């Protein structure tokens, strides 16, 4: 699994693959590791794909009965914070989780916080987690900039993705895209990387030591 | 079942008042009297001791005036036994208050506590309320010296001189009339000798029928000293102020 | 004294009548179903002109496709929004959907007889709830203390209710449209209230399957007063 | 959690056209030692339901104690507790089937491998079995421990599909169960000679016989034997 | 008098007055019959609506495949009985893999309704239910009052003016028992049981409650329309 | 079942009384009369042994009660409501003092105890106050010896001397007369029986009077040799000779 | 423990214990509370029966519940810290979950809400207290003005006043404060609040109490010299 | 040491079509080395239009698809005998494998059915609730043999158009319930060559609109 979250000028972008292992075995390659909170937050799924699931649908439940109860959309800050607090919890119990929640406010505008099972939430502009963080985070931090167009900055989050699903043994099979507007998410397509992989090394010029 | 004996300790007069604590306050209003007054340079603490016999031995005996901490002591009006309790919790809290915060604990933060504890039983749990009120000399860094009271209800007021206890409007009044700012503590002393003669059912005012005790700066220093007066030392200052 | 729980010689519950008693001196609230939604309309009933009238909340948003009107001791029914508000969120996490309006209704009424010697008594608040749902498309309940709830095409709760409730007899048929129960509510609002209706001491609202539970807008209310006075005045 | 102290060995059972027959030997051994020569390991519920266990003795017993107290509560109230509302065999397995994957659940098992062998109502065979991990299955042949290896193998020579159940006999069920229990007394170490066997039939009901010996059996060729190699 | 302010109260001639009470309350509630044959078992309930705006309250509650009942009086009380009925059938086939017998479900009831008529604090259940069903052992029909009271019967009927629907099926008894492998006929005579105790009102389509169960029947509510074939 | 009663059943009339409590002091004075006397050396505290019938073995029946080797106590009221509180205070003694400090508790602290089991049942749910007053005789190192009344209200006093029970009106009297700074135990004990003649009526002897002191340490009775820092109990029950030894000069 | 109903209802659909609840309120001092266009003033009651008080050390009437909203109250004080005491935990656990203070309004529905609670729970009685809340939202310049009493209701209000003779000084506000233009600056809203009370108080020496609330945590309390000038100014417009 | 789980091995297919689902498995069960029934029935029909089947330990197995039926009636008793659709019971058994997160039932589920537009669907569950909506899913001992076969011949992966060389995949075109079948007794016959614990039987269990058909097939039993 390889997921990455990064702000910019035009909100969020959020990349993830699509594999998932049991040991060696790949189990899937269709796995969805975006989690639609709601319509305007989303969630990265890293770590236990249950507790991952689980508490981020719940998550999306308490947000709602907030906004009921405040009449407000919750903020990113709060939503966050809620998990981060359920999580803690359970800290010992061996949950597993590395997840961004990632959102766009009146008030915050485009925020991202890493939120971890060890009971850790962290606020940021770039975030990358997973076994393929590594490779991800190389094109991100030589390419990003705040400045960058929705589509410039959609490609840099595929691009990155790719970039871990081929070094990266447990990281493929497809990349889906997000961006986080103030006004919602907007889904970006499923991208199969075998597809992919052939036509960025043509477009781009990349890979070269790869044989195409 | 077991309904039909229920008092119902806690509820409202159609007036809107809590019976138990207003017949409470009436218990108390046949209790000995007590008396604090403050000071610029310290608290004077003076309360009657009930109707005593020759035989009561008066220099281990303590109906009225209680230590709760070095720097905080109570004057006690109503029964005795139900502010015992009390005042051993006010004890334990200042305590908890020290451990924590390695401070004593500030005489405000004491009262309410007590004060929060006394409401209570007015509010919830169906037991009658403690027929106490209290007179709180105490001493602190940040307000300096202050004298609160408190009663069953739960509400506690700040003072520069009251009264509980029986003949309170009386003794208020006395109170009122020879009370300045800028008194000090041995004229505070006299003032409330002075109002107990006055304001006592008793024939005349002697030593075996007070308790007595000062809260002053006159400790050597930057440092506060509590004095419970022995029946010896209250026997001299009943001469002193010329009273017997 | 006596139970809180005791049977009358007729064979009902002292408390849940009384309660009855409270919800017949609370504000007036109206509802009427139709085929294109349903209305929910409440007199606000402020007891002073000082107090900012928009700050009365007594129709309330349970889900997306459930409202609720209240009547009666209206801070009872905070703890009963609660619960429906959780119970509607709570079965949209364990089944991905959403909740019947009967089922919701049901879970609040279940709440209602859980007082003894639990909570120490009865709710003293009526609840009229309308929504949507796709196996009986548009409803309206009417929940009492009792832990009864009926279903009703139009009713009416609260001081003016019987008066409401006959003119709610002469008035609704099966094919109203949206807009005719809306001023319905209006007109029948505005002939048992005490003081004359306007868009801030009354309050309008609806559920409808496209757009959901909304409150109307002070403006919006305004123009359909307008509008009432005008098709009345008409003949 | 423990471990299984005194202990019985298996269990077999299989299907024929008109009902079941069950089986265990009489031993309750201590490890190696071959304790207690006097157990019955076959305890009948009524007279359609025979409950084979091994295992843990103490746990059998109180198995047998539940069974007992079953009879009793069933009987409690209900006039039918003779004919239509009388314990079936498949009410006793579910309620013994729920008991074993509870006390598994908590970490806390009855540490035993149980048949429940019977005829119902309707004169179907019923034949399930449950053991200390709460797990069930049926079959046309049943064994637990050494039975299931080494019995199984031969009544599924006779009854190898559920089509094979009506062309079995009483007859020919019972010789391959005591006969499964003769290969059993040879290669089982924890086995007695001795033991006892059920048949439930829909017509004739429970037949119960005890104190049953394994014989017939062949030893003579043990006198050729000599050394483990060269030794004449 | 001064014996009727709790349940825990004899009064002096050794009655329970809230007991009767809550018996009262069945009395005020709409009319239900239930009669049964060897093969089937009906209950009929007349709905009560509030007015011509609302809906006919429901009276009729499954409670397994092969049991359910009809109530009468206070209807949360009659959810949480059958709720419980609901639960011990469920415990019956979940550990026993057996249908609870109905004359057991009577008992349960019988016992349940008891505990809240000698304990300070409760109240006794302000309801009646008919309870039918088809076990092991055929077709029956209960009657459940909350004094604890549980009786089988052929048929029976409780509610406002229940006396007449009862009254005939005292004469039809030897009719209707006979009614065998004809559910049709079965329903026509508890529905013409159940008329014997209208005034004023008839049965119409949204007033009429039918419910069945059998030897081949699973336990099913009949409502709308599905009554017109019977009115 | 459950005990339900978790409401007050002493509660303040209009008039500030606390009824039950009241009522629980009028079943003192009808009590038989016990006393305290307070003297230099030593403490005195006596009764009656009201025997309810002359079958009965009022030897068997000790209303002067051991509750430390050096506190003793006595009672005027209910017979039974004092049985469990010396059971209670003979326990609180242990459990709040003995097992913390290593040593029994001082008079006054012990006095404390039983005063506040005594409260408690004045305001606890459920309850009825305790109709007995006690008085409480002890020593300990640093207070010496003393003498405590407890009251159903839980109040508690120091006395000199005092009586409570049947006849303690005249009998203070009495010892307001007789009482002085200056006596010794023997003294004591010669006026306690004095004052006791006053409210009996029938047979006054070893017998039908309960009396017992706190004063020297009694390493006779110890039961044990060997410490020399134990020296053994200060309490001491008078035996029935030893009372009629000073009914002669009396 | 106990579980006696205390809170029920009779006959005519009343629950008197909340209603003789309402008439301790009525005995408690006078609280006023006036809102402006950009400040909000509490006003409070001080009876002079009570002088030779402490009041350095004697508990205020206005308390803060955070640093940007307060209340204050008319009845049982003994019961008002209980409610207070609960709204200033509440505050901050606000502020440590969703990382915001609370606005006025939510801490006025928890207030109520506590309120509503101790009216239909076994073994207790309703609060006999009434609160005036008041403050700004975080980050907001609109002022707030809430009202709870013993049943547990709550509302916003232009102006309110609760307590003894509140029916004097709700008839005053009622017919001196114009909506359309409300007291456009601390000066005119303090007037206001100083007028309302002069209609009830007695002497116009420490017997009223004023605290001013503006925006972004700008609490103060006023003193007896301040609030002198006030009266001072009132009284010689009156002479005319 | 007490040990509560085991394997009782077992292999499970579903394959979701255009307007169909089948969920099928063999009804072996087995011990170690040892079979415990050559027809022990592994899927089931839960009601409505529902199948299901929980692979591995099959004490879990047994559990959880007796409380998911559970769960069945009681919503029809809740909600007005509301027909339960397959995401809102895939929903349903998240929670119920969920709420055993720390002493979890041991088996890999799936369910099998029609959406609420009448379309194919399957849902596959890992033994603590993580569930996700799947075209194809092979579940227990034999599913690293089956899932990649069923990638070349359902979905048509590594499959080019001939001529194109690469250029052109394979167009994936919707296959009916009989070539589904077809590639289902073939997954498991092949199964059954190279798994030890798959052989014996295989029951197959058809969702149509029209309801849940059965069919059965013999296996290789050794
Ligand atoms: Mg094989």
């Amino acid at each position: 699994t390889t997921t990455l979250a990064f702000r910019f000028q035009g909100g969020i972008i959020v990349a993830v693959d699509s594999r998932a292992t049991a040991g060696n075995w790949v189990a899937s390659q269709t796995v969805k590791a975006v989690i639609e909170i709601n319509p305007f937050l989303l969630g990265t799924m890293a770590g236990g794909a249950a507790d991952c699931q689980f508490w981020e649908t719940w998550l999306g439940s308490q947000c709602r009965l907030h906004e009921l109860r405040e009449k407000e959309r919750i903020s990113v800050a709060a939503a966050s914070k809620i998990l981060s607090n359920l999580v803690y919890q359970y800290k010992g119990a061996g949950l597993s989780m590395g997840t961004m929640i990632c959102g766009y406010t009146r008030k915050e505008g485009p925020t991202i916080y890493y939120v971890d099972s060890d009971g850790t939430r962290l606020k940021g502009d770039i975030f990358c987690v997973g076994s393929g963080q590594t490779f991800a985070y190389g094109v991100l931090d030589s390419n990003y900039k705040w400045d960058l167009s929705v589509e410039d900055a959609l490609y840099l989050g595929k691009r990155s993705i790719l970039a871990a699903a081929h070094r990266d043994a447990y990281s493929g099979g497809s990349v889906n895209l997000y961006h986080v507007t103030e006004d919602g998410w907007i889904y970006h397509g499923n991208h199969d990387v075998g597809e992919l992989f052939w036509k960025v090394k043509e477009e781009e010029g990349s890979f070269n030591n790869v044989i195409g | 079942g077991s309904r039909r004996y229920d008092s119902r300790t806690t509820i409202f007069s159609p007036e809107g008042r809590l019976y138990q604590v207003e017949y409470a306050l009436e218990s108390i209003s046949h209790a000995g009297t007590a008396i604090g007054i403050m000071a610029s340079d310290g608290i004077v603490l003076a309360a009657e001791r009930k109707v005593t016999s020759t035989l009561l031995e008066q220099d281990t005996s303590t109906e009225k005036l209680y230590k709760l901490n070095d720097k905080i002591a109570v004057a006690v009006a109503g029964l005795t036994a139900d502010a015992e309790i009390l005042i051993n919790t006010a004890r334990i809290h200042a305590q908890n208050y020290l451990k924590t915060y390695n401070e004593d604990i500030p005489v405000e933060i004491l009262v309410r506590r007590l004060s929060d504890i006394k409401q209570g039983y007015t509010q919830h749990g169906g037991l009658r309320p403690f027929g106490v009120s209290f007179i709180y000399a105490g001493y602190d860094d940040r307000y300096g010296y202050q004298l609160y009271t408190s009663n069953p209800s739960g509400n506690y007021t700040g003072w520069k001189a009251i009264s509980v206890g029986a003949n309170t409007s009386a003794a208020q009044t006395l109170l009122q009339m020879d009370y300045k700012d800028d008194m000090k503590v041995d004229d505070a002393i006299e003032l409330a000798l002075k109002t107990l003669s006055k304001t006592t059912d008793s024939s005349a005012l002697t030593y075996d029928r007070l308790e007595f005790a000062t809260i002053r700066k006159g400790a050597n220093d930057g440092e506060v000293y509590q004095k419970i007066f022995k029946p010896q030392e209250i026997k001299d200052i009943l001469v002193k102020t010329g009273i017997t | 004294d006596r139970g809180v729980s005791t049977f009358s010689p007729e064979g009902r519950l002292f408390q849940v009548e009384y309660s009855l008693e409270a919800i017949k001196l609370g504000s007036t609230a109206i509802g009427i179903a139709t085929k294109e939604g349903v209305v929910l309309g409440v007199e606000k009933r402020a007891t002073s002109p000082l107090l900012e009238s928009d700050s009365i909340e007594k129709i309330v948003e349970i889900d997306r496709h459930i409202g609720c009107a209240m009547s009666g001791l209206t801070a009872d029914a905070r703890s009963m929004i609660e619960h429906a508000r959780t119970a509607a969120v709570t079965h949209n996490l364990y089944y991905d959907e959403d909740i019947n309006v009967e089922s919701l209704t049901q879970s609040v009424c279940d709440l209602a007889l859980r007082f003894g010697e639990l909570m120490s008594r009865p709710f003293g608040v009526a609840l009229l709830i309308a929504g949507h749902d796709a196996d009986d498309g548009y409803q309206l309940f009417h929940a009492e203390p009792s832990g009864t709830f009926y279903r009703y095409n139009a009713k009416a709760i609260g001081s003016g209710s019987e008066g409401a409730q006959a003119e709610l007899l002469n008035e609704w048929h099966s094919s109203l449209t949206l807009k005719e129960a809306e001023l319905l509510v209006l007109k029948i609002l505005k002939q048992v209230m005490e003081e004359k209706l306007d868009e801030n001491n009354a309050q309008l609202s609806c559920i409808t399957k496209q757009d959901g539970f909304k409150i109307y807008d002070n403006e919006k209310t305004a123009e359909l007063i307008k509008e009432l006075k005008e098709k009345e005045a008409a003949e | 959690t423990q471990q299984p102290i005194v202990t019985g060995t298996s269990v077999i059972s299989m299907k024929y056209d008109n009902g079941v027959i069950i089986a265990a030997d009489n031993l309750g051994s201590y490890g190696s030692l071959l304790r207690f020569n006097g157990v019955e390991r076959l305890i009948p519920v009524g007279d359609n339901t025979v409950v084979g266990i091994s295992g843990d003795i103490s746990d059998m017993q109180h198995i047998e104690r539940l069974l007992k107290d079953l009879v009793t509560e069933n009987a409690y109230d209900n006039p039918l507790a003779d004919a239509e509302e009388a314990l079936e065999p498949s009410y006793i397995f579910e309620y013994l089937a729920t008991v074993m994957y509870q006390r598994r659940s908590k970490m806390n098992p009855l540490w035993n491998a149980i048949i429940v062998a019977g005829v119902q109502s309707n004169g179907d065979q019923f034949l399930r079995y449950v053991n200390l991990l709460g797990v069930t299955y049926s079959s046309p042949t049943l064994a637990t421990g050494f039975g299931a290896h080494m019995a199984n193998p031969l009544l599924r020579k006779v009854v190898d599909r559920e089509s094979d159940i009506p062309k079995t006999t009483v007859q020919v069920a019972e010789e391959a169960i005591v006969n499964a229990m003769r290969v059993l007394y040879y290669r089982d170490a924890r086995s007695s000679r001795n033991f006892s066997l059920a048949i439930i039939d829909k017509n004739t009901g429970l037949t119960f016989k005890k104190n049953l010996q394994v014989e017939n059996m062949k030893w003579d060729f043990a006198k050729d034997i000599k050394g483990y190699g060269t030794q004449k | 008098n001064n014996y009727d302010g709790d349940t825990v109260t004899f009064s002096p001639t050794g009655r329970l007055f809230q007991v009767e009470y809550a018996l009262e309350a069945i009395k005020q509630g709409s009319v239900t019959v239930g009669l049964r044959s060897n093969t089937h078992a009906v209950l009929v309930a007349l709905k009560r609506n509030a007015d011509e705006l609302s809906s006919y309250q429901k009276k009729i509650i499954k409670c397994d495949e092969h049991m359910g009942l009809s109530l009468a009086g206070l209807a949360p009380d009659a959810r949480v009985l059958s709720n419980y009925l609901r639960q011990q059938c469920n415990y019956s086939s979940l550990v026993f893999n057996r249908k609870l017998a109905v004359e057991r479900a009577g008992h349960l009831l019988c016992d349940k309704a008891q505990k809240n008529t000698q304990s300070y604090g409760g109240r006794p259940y302000g309801v009646g239910l008919l309870i039918i069903g088809y076990d092991k052992s055929g077709a029956h029909l209960l009657e459940f009052q909350p004094s604890g009271n549980v009786t089988e019967l052929y048929g029976t009927a409780i509610g406002a003016r229940s006396q007449g629907a009862k009254t005939y099926l005292e004469r039809t008894l030897d009719t209707f028992i006979k009614i065998d492998g004809n559910p049709d006929e079965l329903i026509k005579a508890g529905v013409e049981a159940i008329s014997q105790s209208l005034r004023d009102e008839s049965l119409t389509v949204d007033n009429l409650s039918i419910a069945i169960v059998g030897k081949d029947t699973p336990f099913t509510i009949y409502d709308g329309e599905a009554v017109a074939k019977y009115i | 079942m459950t005990d339900r009663y978790s409401f007050s059943l002493t509660t303040f009339s209009p008039s500030g009384k606390l009824g039950q409590i009241d009522y629980a002091l009028t079943a003192v004075k009808q009590g038989v009369t016990s006393l305290g006397i307070k003297a230099t050396n030593g403490v005195v505290i006596a009764t009656e042994k009201k025997s309810s019938s002359p079958l009965a073995m009022s030897e068997t029946l000790s209303k002067v009660s051991l509750l430390t080797p050096d506190i003793g106590a006595v009672y005027s009221g209910m017979g039974p409501d004092y049985r469990v509180l010396v059971d209670k205070s003979r326990k609180v003694a242990h459990t709040s003092y003995k097992r913390i400090y290593g040593e029994y508790p001082p008079t006054k602290l012990l006095v404390s105890e039983v005063a506040k089991i005594m409260q408690e049942a004045t305001q606890s749910g459920g309850v009825r106050p305790f109709g007995v007053s006690l008085l409480i005789a002890g020593h300990d190192e640093f207070n010496g010896f003393s003498l405590y009344q407890v009251d159903p209200s839980g109040s508690y006093f120091p006395w000199k001397a005092t009586a409570i029970g049947k006849g303690s009106v005249a009998a203070k009297t009495f010892l307001e007369k007789r009482w002085n700074d200056e006596l010794e135990l023997e003294d004591a004990i010669h006026i306690a029986l004095l004052t006791l003649k006053e409210s009996v009526e029938g047979e006054f002897n070893g017998d039908t009077i309960e009396l017992a002191i706190i004063g020297d340490e009694n390493p006779d009775l110890l039961g044990y040799t060997g410490i020399p820092t134990d020296k053994g109990p200060r309490f001491r029950k008078l035996t029935s000779q030893e009372i009629n030894d000073r009914l002669e000069a009396l | 423990g106990y579980d006696r109903a205390l809170s029920i209802f009779s006959p005519d659909g009343h629950i008197f214990q909340v209603e003789y609840a309402l008439e301790a309120v009525k005995r408690g001092t006078c609280a006023v509370g006036v809102k402006g266009k950009n400040c909000v003033v509490l006003g409070c009651e001080r009876r002079s029966t009570l002088k030779l008080q402490d009041t350095r050390i004697t508990p205020s009437k206005v308390s803060k519940i955070d640093s940007h909203v307060v209340l204050s109250f008319s009845g049982l004080n003994a019961d008002s810290r209980i409610l207070i005491e609960k709204a200033r935990v509440e505050a901050q656990s606000h502020r440590l979950t969703l990382e915001d203070p609370v606005t006025v309004e939510y801490l006025t529905r928890y207030v109520a809400g506590v309120q509503q609670r101790y009216t239909q729970s076994g073994g207790v009685r309703p609060f006999g207290v009434s609160t005036l809340i008041a403050g700004f939202d975080p980050r907001d310049d609109e002022p707030k003005l809430y009202q709870t009493e013993p049943s547990g209701i709550y509302s916003s209000w232009s102006a309110q006043t609760i307590g003894r003779n509140s029916k004097t000084v709700r008839e005053f506000l009622e017919k001196n404060y114009d909506r359309k233009e409300p007291p456009a600056t601390v000066e005119e809203c303090v007037k206001l609040t100083v007028r309302s009370l002069l209609e009830v108080v007695q002497t116009g020496a420490k017997n009223i109490e004023i605290t001013v609330v503006k925006p972004d945590s700008d609490i103060v309390a006023l003193s007896s010299e301040e609030i002198n000038q006030y009266v001072t100014q009132i009284e010689q417009e009156k002479q005319e | 040491q007490f040990n509560p789980y085991g394997d009782n091995g077992g292999t499970i297919l579903g394959i979701a079509g255009e307007d169909f689902a089948v969920l099928a498995g063999d009804t072996r069960n087995i011990t170690d080395y040892s079979i415990n029934s050559r027809y022990e029935p592994k899927v089931f029909d839960c009601g409505d239009n529902i199948v299901m089947s929980a692979n591995g330990f099959a004490a879990d197995g047994d559990a959880l698809v007796k409380r998911f039926k559970n769960s069945v009636k009681w919503y029809h008793f809740d909600h007005n005998d509301k027909k339960l659709s397959i995401n809102s019971a895939a929903r349903n058994i998240q929670h119920l494998l969920y709420g055993k997160r720390f002493f979890p039932y041991y088996v890999h589920t799936i369910i099998a059915g029609l959406d609420e537009d009448g379309k194919g669907a399957v849902y596959s569950f890992d033994p603590v609730g993580s569930y996700e909506r799947e075209q194809c899913r092979a579940g227990g001992a034999a599913a690293s043999l089956i899932m990649p076969f069923l990638d070349n011949q359902v979905n048509f992966k590594n499959q080019y158009e001939p001529g194109t060389n690469g250029k052109v995949k394979k167009p994936l075109k919707y296959l009916s319930v009989e070539e589904v079948i077809k590639l289902v007794r073939d997954s498991f016959t092949s199964a059954t060559e190279r798994h030890i614990q798959v052989g014996d039987g295989l029951e197959i269990l058809i969702v149509t609109k029209d309801g849940v058909r059965k069919e059965f097939y013999e296996l290789k039993r050794d």
